[PDB]
């Protein structure tokens, strides 16, 4: 966790996107970029299970 | 039905009324603000104090 | 400032089965106040006077 | 001093406090039409109190 693991950050912030998706859903990006931020989580748990 | 007397003679009333030649309430707990506004103003155009 | 904004301009009634104000037919009750006392009101929520 | 051009003069401020009352319920902060219950995100109301 040298620079904590994308994985545990990219849930962080996901969570982050998460206070900030109740800040404005109907901002879409708060979607977008919670989605992503995800999308690096779970893709991030692939590459690691590779 | 008759006769009556200065007592007052009293019997039972209805269950239900559904439209009526209705008393005039001013007093509430509820509120209807929009409502109460244009019906102020009709007292208010042709001057209702009473 | 509430508190004052209800007293501003106390007033008295005047009665008659008689002719309200002519002058553009007035329709309410009739008074006289501080916005007739000299005093009067100006849109600040303030005084005007003579 | 309510002659029915008062009452009308007087009646006109209360559309505007009625237009503002529209417009700060319509108020689309962030998007959200502040007080459409809480789905504050599409339309509350109209001018007539619907």
């Amino acid at each position: 966790d040298l620079q904590n693991t994308g994985i545990l950050q990219d849930l962080e912030n996901y969570n982050k996107a998460w206070n900030d998706f109740a800040s404005n859903p109907n901002e879409n990006a708060t979607k977008i970029a919670l989605v992503k931020a995800s999308q690096t989580l779970t893709e991030s748990v692939n590459n690691t299970f590779a | 039905a008759p006769p009556f007397t200065t007592t007052s003679t009293v019997q039972n009333g209805p269950n239900f009324s559904f439209s009526a030649n209705n008393s005039l309430t001013i007093d509430e707990p509820n509120v209807d603000i929009i409502k109460d506004l244009d019906s102020m103003i009709d007292a208010v155009l042709k001057g209702n104090m009473r | 400032r509430s508190s004052i904004l209800a007293d501003l301009f106390d007033s008295q009634v005047v009665d008659g089965t008689t002719e309200d104000a002519n002058g553009n037919k007035v329709n309410t009750k009739v008074m006289l106040s501080m916005q007739d006392f000299g005093l009067s009101l100006n849109d600040a929520g303030t005084l005007s006077f003579d | 001093s309510n002659s029915q051009t008062s009452r009308e003069a007087i009646a006109k401020e209360l559309e505007r406090i009625k237009e503002s009352i529209v417009q700060l319920a319509n108020t689309s902060v962030n998007g959200q039409y502040l007080f459409a219950g809480s789905q504050v995100a599409n339309k509350p109301f109209d001018s007539n109190g619907n």
